[PDB]
């Protein structure tokens, strides 16, 4: 490609001149005084006059700073140059000065600057061009916004110009089409990777894709909670690849006037057809295309059918990609899912802890933070937040810093503007306040994320860990052996044992080891979904588990069904069987292709419905015994991290003494010890408090407060309240059931 | 309406033509869902135009719809749409044929196994297969961007002929793809044959008698005037292969097989009862001949008898609908009904009536030579080594069911897999320190499952079928032999 | 829609403007409530104008609704109405300030106990107190209708300054007045002190440890590792002093109290 050209410094200072080398000049067949089109980054064009220069190298183009600013490039970049012999002479232009160039001028710009520069100049101009004018003592900056014809015109003696108007701002707010590259997205690595994978080819290289003869995608759905940054993803992709991003808003299209709404939508599609590889973004799709039964009037049906027709009318045409955003996948009319229409579904989920840290790191860029910010805990204590909430949090933190500072009787002379932000910072207290006065918007949304509990957190249980890593790790890492040998891997494991032995810890540990998502369905929700809603909820939870593979779906307190079934009511039995039967039907519909692992946990195995325990469904049964000896020491050490452990004492004898104790009792003892220590510390502090009030000026020197003396005596007093969580007969029942299992 | 009238009028004057109306339900839904007033006008106008086709020309109208119950029933009288044709979801051979058709252009390297891909894509339809092929081709192109010069204009020719699509691309395309059928009843001829079943020869003879002769030589039945039995009910211990006999006889008769399990039946208790059963029987009649199968027929009474007493009404709903749509059926459209249950004492006596399910066949626990037969059946697709005596294993396992033997067979292969992977991990631990020091050339250890694997599998085992259940079934059989 | 557009475009030019959309639920109700089509057009017009408000001359929009679940759920996305501030029913003292504000001009007699009336009346809002005061004034002025009753020139200030509204008029006006709030959950600070109860010396210590410390010294709790307790369950013979204990601890901790009955 003999069009790519690296940039270089220019010799002459004229605005509309670039120096070209003779070999390229003859190669490209250019002549003196001609006009060419210069294309740079961020979709910027430029018109110039080609000039010859032997000094400039072939690979380098000599060009000045004004054109570099106009094209938004820098030294060492690449700019393509194309001949432009079809330039049309202009007839009228509009020129306006920038805001920060006419301070205290108060004169007519037509004769002082415009007339000397534009006489016999023949300088072509284009929209968006920023150029500098040198005159008496100030460098006047001018902006050309209107021309005829547009955007190509040439200054001629028989032309009329006008410079009457208010001094326009620098670039107003036109930062979106220059900003929001890939540097402005955090915590969306996989989704962004998929979008880049499946969109780069149809937008970057259309000719090759046409030549191949393969159908491109024609629709992509981005569904997620509001404020997670979907339109920002679309804007970033369109602005990066290079296209004609053309946004359509839902509500504005809806209520235009009576029956003329579809005319605007058709005009939008027609405009996008004519104007090169472009991306059409439809926002709030559910607002215009809800479910068919939901619609009551007739205009809505007309709008939906018009959208469907215009979608099916995209056969070949050009390289147009349609992207839509919606809140809930089932809220869209199911007719908008056939092949040819929206078919590819991408899920933008709530950010996780690392995602929250990345978002916070991105946003806190203009602010000059103090040397006390440790955003790790600030991120990890904000579960249930989206991007917009974090942006609002940063804004409120800055405003609260202003509040704690104030313009102290500072007369607002506009002089105190730059030292406002360049004197201040942020401290923990501001962010803690903002967190306190915050309104999370996620709350009740199922969280999909890799848990952080490792094998070290649990203690002992070597055989059970071995069995789980056997049943989970091998089929995913060495599937070739299973395929060649011809076996079906197991699909479910059921944990049964006395309560509080650490089943969910083990499930989260294996989820962390496998590096797969985790979804927890607790007992209360399962019991709730009896009364009505016995089909939907199960449907979307299984669908979400499937689509985000790999994952380890967890069902806790599975016996609660028949536990609530038995009693003085006997009315949830139909609800019980319907819930269990949707569970069973969805479980049998699984396919081995997706690595979806089901784990159920219960503490009363004698009551579970026997239909579950069949091949294909949950089959393997693993028994979790009570911790013993080394397990007790391991769990005591695991609970013994804290910040204030001091040097402390041995833990062996504590494990030796307790016999018939589960994890709940040990955690209870650990909490009791810390409670006693804190009570002692606070009463000592209060003693110091009223002894200072008794004796003023007694402790003018800042004597050290009592240390974290977590003493043996405090532990021995606290754990004195030792409770036996589990009875004894339950162990016999469990062991009898286990012996019944073995034959 | 002007567009519709102009369409029929234009097709009138342009020779024998075919009018295709796509998405019929989108314009003519049921009259209960017609909310506005314009749709009623449109539907009436369509009906008049349809009824006005007296002579005119040789114009044939074809329409497509998703739910046959979603169309206005007025469009079913004679003169209008009368002929019903059903296009079902393709089966395994159909999927292989579709894949063969859609891959005609591309160049495939001599490593792709289209049969495996066909077998690994249950739940797809034609459009999904086309999309799969397209995605595989695009992935193959993208992997080799270096060879093709993207440059500034059209591609070359030898480069395209040089590209090859490999099995890895097909697997990658499979991974990132979701099907669309899934929750749909499957109507397909099963693949299990007689040799897959161990023992049970007299029951095979009886089933062949009660299905094959009335269809093999219906002329003799017509001559002698026999009414063939509509239904047959199986009963016996759990996990002895009733579904296997059903599938095998369906395959041997070469007829469609439709299976309804207990979960679907209990889900169709609450609320939707009449519509679901009516639709199932309609689908069975449409695809005749077929062997409709009902499994876990006793779940009705299993859930009815408890501490709830609220599921009994819907249980009666299901049973009554089954009886109502079964007794009033035409056997000319061959629909053989088979039911299976392992709790025969509680089954409603109304089912055991002439005209309904009458014949009763007992499936015994496979014994002696049947153990050798079943172990031969399960060791047809596993490289067991020739050092284990199947005879002693067969003669050691008195009072064992088929499911138990299959579990025992798979346990030893689990041990083999763990042993092989442990050996490979150990090997990788060794030769990662000594660089390529192997004077003797050894490949991956050949499958060599020896006696100790089966000995250890046998040590930890099960006896699923209980002894009291056997005498319960024997008492029930004697009661049927004497009282009835 | 023309009126809405004209209102917004007029307000945006007058510099720091503050638009107030009274009775929001009347034009943008819950989605399923609407039946016709003009309501959808009006709601969408409001939404698009709100989205189109970009900086401008710092125009601020406030909307007043009755309960924050009747409006359309779409008017809570970021950019639109996002900050919610509630205005609860005044309780105890608030009624005293409202009454002292309204009974400003009138010359109360020295025997009037505004505090007693404030303590007695509950389930009333500001409008009810204003109406009560007005009715009291009229009751006071009617019994002395021998003032002029004839003079076209209004009453001289002389006699009109000789009206001492007494407690009797206030009680009469309070008697014949129907409140409006009534069945509303009450959020307030109970006034029971730690002297209303006499016993339960160690239960006081237990409640103190469970309640006061987390909000006083969070640093030691967060350093030592414990998560503070979230619930406490009382049990014992019926009657005794459970409710008094809850009210007393709510008073001492200086926090609102919400009660739910069986
Ligand atoms: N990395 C990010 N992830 C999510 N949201 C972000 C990110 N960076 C910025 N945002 C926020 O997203 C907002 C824009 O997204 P928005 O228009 O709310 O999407 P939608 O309209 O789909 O909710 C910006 O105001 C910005 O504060
Ligand atoms: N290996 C272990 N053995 C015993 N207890 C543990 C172990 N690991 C963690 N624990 C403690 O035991 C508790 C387990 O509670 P959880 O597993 O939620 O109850 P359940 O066992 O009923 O699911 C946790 O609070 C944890 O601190
Ligand atoms: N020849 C055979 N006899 C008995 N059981 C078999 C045979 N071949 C396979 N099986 C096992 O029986 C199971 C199918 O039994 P099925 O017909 O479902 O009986 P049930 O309905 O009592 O479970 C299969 O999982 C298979 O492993
Ligand atoms: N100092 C006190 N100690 C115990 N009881 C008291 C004390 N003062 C009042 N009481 C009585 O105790 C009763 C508490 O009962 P109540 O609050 O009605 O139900 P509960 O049984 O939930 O407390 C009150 O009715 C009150 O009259």
């Amino acid at each position: 490609r003999p069009n790519r050209l690296i940039v270089d410094e220019a010799i002459n200072e004229d605005n509309s001149v670039v120096s070209l080398s003779q070999p390229k000049m003859d190669e490209l067949q250019l002549f003196r005084g001609d006009t060419v089109l210069l294309k740079g980054k961020k979709r910027r064009e430029a018109v110039c006059i080609v000039l010859s220069d032997d000094t400039c190298s072939d690979e380098k183009i000599r060009m000045n700073r004004v054109v570099r600013n106009n094209l938004r490039v820098r030294l060492g970049d690449v700019i393509s140059i194309q001949p432009c012999p079809d330039v049309k002479y202009g007839k009228r232009i509009h020129v306006l000065p920038i805001d920060d160039t006419v301070e205290g001028i108060t004169g007519n710009l037509f004769e002082v600057y415009l007339k000397p520069y534009f006489l016999e100049a023949y300088r072509p101009i284009r929209k968006g061009d920023i150029f500098l004018v040198r005159g008496g003592m100030r460098a006047v900056e001018f902006k050309v916004v209107e021309t005829d014809p547009s955007p190509y015109c040439i200054v001629a003696p028989d032309t009329v110009i006008h410079c009457e108007g208010e001094p326009i701002k620098r670039e107003d707010e036109e930062e979106s089409l220059n900003e929001v590259g890939y540097d402005d997205i955090g915590g969306c690595r996989k989704q962004l990777a998929q979008i880049k994978e499946m969109v780069e080819l149809p937008l970057r290289h259309p000719a090759l894709f046409k030549a191949i003869g393969v159908k491109p995608p024609r629709g992509i759905l981005l569904y997620g909670p509001p404020g997670t940054g979907k339109t920002l993803i679309a804007r970033a992709v369109a602005n990066e690849t290079g296209a004609f991003f053309f946004l359509i808003n839902g509500p504005e299209i809806m209520s235009k006037l009576a029956g003329e709404s579809e005319s605007n939508l058709r005009k939008a599609f027609e405009e996008a057809e004519k104007n090169a590889p472009a991306i059409i973004f439809i926002d709030e799709l559910d607002a215009i295309a809800p479910k068919r039964e939901k619609t009551h009037g007739e205009v809505e049906r007309r709008i939906v059918s018009q959208l469907l027709t215009l979608m099916d009318g995209l056969k070949q045409r050009a390289h147009v990609i349609v992207m839509a955003a919606t809140n809930r996948p089932n809220s869209i009319d199911p007719a908008l899912r056939r092949f040819g229409r929206f078919d590819r579904e991408v899920d933008i989920g709530i950010p996780d802890a690392t995602g929250r840290l990345e978002i916070l790191q991105i946003h806190t860029k203009n602010m000059k933070l103090a040397d006390d910010v440790d955003l790790e805990q600030v991120a990890n204590e904000t579960h249930g937040h989206v991007g917009a909430d974090l942006a609002a949090l940063c804004s409120e933190a800055a405003l609260q810093a202003i509040r704690k500072k104030m313009d102290l009787i500072d007369l607002e002379d506009e002089t105190i503007d730059a030292e406002v932000m360049n004197s201040l910072a942020v401290t923990m207290d501001d962010f803690r306040w903002a967190l306190s006065q915050s309104n999370p918007s996620a709350l009740r949304e199922t969280v999909v994320e890799v848990p952080q509990v490792t094998w070290e957190d649990i203690g002992g249980l070597e055989d059970v860990k071995r069995e789980l890593q056997e049943l989970v790790q091998y089929p995913v890492e060495h599937p070739d052996k299973f395929l060649k040998f011809g076996m079906t891997p197991s699909k479910g494991v059921l944990f049964y044992g006395p309560p509080g032995c650490g089943k969910t810890l083990l499930a989260k540990a294996i989820a962390n080891e496998c590096q797969a998502n985790f979804i927890s369905i607790k007992g209360p929700e399962l019991l709730t979904m009896w009364f009505g809603e016995s089909e939907a909820n199960v449907r979307e939870i299984f669908d979400k588990a499937r689509q985000a593979a790999p994952c380890v779906l967890f069902f806790d307190e599975l016996d609660s069904i028949a536990k609530a079934r038995g009693g003085n009511i006997g009315d949830g039995g139909g609800a019980a069987d319907r819930v269990i039967n949707q569970i069973l039907t969805e479980m049998d519909g699984m396919s081995t292709k997706k690595n979806v692992f089901i784990i159920g946990a219960t503490n009363r195995p004698d009551i579970i419905d026997p239909a579950i325990l069949r091949p294909g469904r949950l089959d393997q049964l693993i028994y979790i015994p009570l911790p013993d000896e080394k397990s007790r020491v391991a769990i005591l050490k695991a609970n013994l991290r804290k910040s204030p452990v001091a040097k402390d004492v041995d833990l062996e004898f504590l494990a030796k003494m307790t016999n018939g104790f589960s994890g709940a009792d040990l955690t209870e003892i650990c909490q009791r010890a810390c409670k006693l220590a804190i009570r002692e510390s606070i009463e000592s502090e209060i003693r110091r408090e009223r002894e200072r009030q008794t004796n003023p000026s007694a402790m003018e020197v800042e004597e050290d407060d009592p240390v974290p003396e977590i003493r043996r005596d405090h532990f021995e007093e606290a754990m004195r309240f030792a409770r036996r969580s589990v009875s004894d007969n339950d162990i016999r029942k469990y062991e009898m059931f286990a012996q019944t299992l073995q034959q | 309406e002007s567009n519709l009238r102009k369409a029929f009028e234009e097709a009138e004057k342009n020779a024998p033509a075919i009018i295709f109306i796509d998405e019929l339900d989108a314009i003519a839904p049921k009259r209960e869902k017609t909310h506005g007033e314009v749709e009623r006008r449109i539907v009436s106008q369509l009906l008049t135009l349809m009824d006005g086709l007296k002579q005119r020309a040789h114009v044939i109208v074809m329409a497509a719809t998703n739910r046959p119950n979603s169309i206005d029933p007025a469009l079913r009288r004679f003169g209008r749409f009368d002929r019903e044709v059903d296009i079902g979801i393709p089966d395994a051979t159909g999927r292989l044929e579709i894949l063969q058709i859609h891959t005609k252009n591309m160049k495939l390297a001599d490593d792709v196994d289209l049969e495996q891909v066909a077998n690994e894509t249950h739940g797809h339809v034609g459009a999904d297969l086309a999309a799969l092929c397209s995605e595989a081709a695009l992935q193959a192109i993208r992997k080799k961007m270096d060879l093709i010069d993207l440059e500034d204009e059209t591609i070359d020719a030898e480069v395209m002929n040089s590209l090859a699509v490999t099995m890895d691309d097909f697997r990658w395309a499979l991974s990132q793809s979701n099907p669309s059928a899934l929750r749909e009843t499957v109507v397909e001829v099963p693949q299990v044959t007689w040799e897959d079943i161990g023992g049970l020869e007299d029951v095979k003879r009886e089933l062949q008698e009660l299905v094959q002769y009335p269809v093999e030589h219906p002329d003799k039945f017509l001559k002698f005037g026999m009414t063939p039995s509509k239904g047959v009910l199986f009963y016996g211990p759990p996990g002895c292969g009733k579904t296997l006999l059903a599938k095998a006889i369906a395959n041997e008769c070469q007829a469609n097989f439709i299976s309804i399990k207990g979960p679907e039946l209990l889900t169709m208790w609450f609320g939707e009862s009449e519509a679901n059963v009516r639709e199932i029987f309609d689908k069975a009649r449409q695809a005749a001949p077929c062997v409709l199968f009902f499994d876990e027929l006793d779940s009705i009474a299993k859930a009815r008898g408890g501490n709830i007493g609220d599921g009994g009404g819907a249980a009666d709903r299901v049973i009554n609908q089954i009886l109502t749509e079964m007794d009033g059926m035409s056997t000319k459209k061959n629909v053989f009904i088979i039911g299976a249950t392992n709790r025969p004492d509680i089954i409603d006596p109304a089912i055991l009536r002439p005209g309904r399910l009458d014949q009763l066949i007992y499936i015994p626990l496979p014994d002696e030579k049947s153990r050798v037969a079943i172990l031969k059946a399960n060791l047809r697709k596993s490289p067991v080594a020739k050092d284990v005596d199947l005879e002693f294993l067969a003669k050691m396992t008195n009072g064992f069911s088929g499911a138990d033997l299959t579990e025992i067979c798979q346990r030893a292969c689990k041990l083999a897999i763990r042993e092989s992977i442990e050996s490979e991990i150990r090997r990788e631990r060794e030769r990662q320190t000594n660089p390529s020091a192997m004077e003797v050339e050894e490949d991956d250890p050949v499958p060599e499952i020896r006696r100790d694997h089966f000995e250890e599998a046998m040590r930890f085992a099960r006896r699923s079928v209980s002894d009291n259940d056997i005498r319960k079934y024997e008492m029930f059989a004697q009661t049927l032999q004497q009282s009835r």
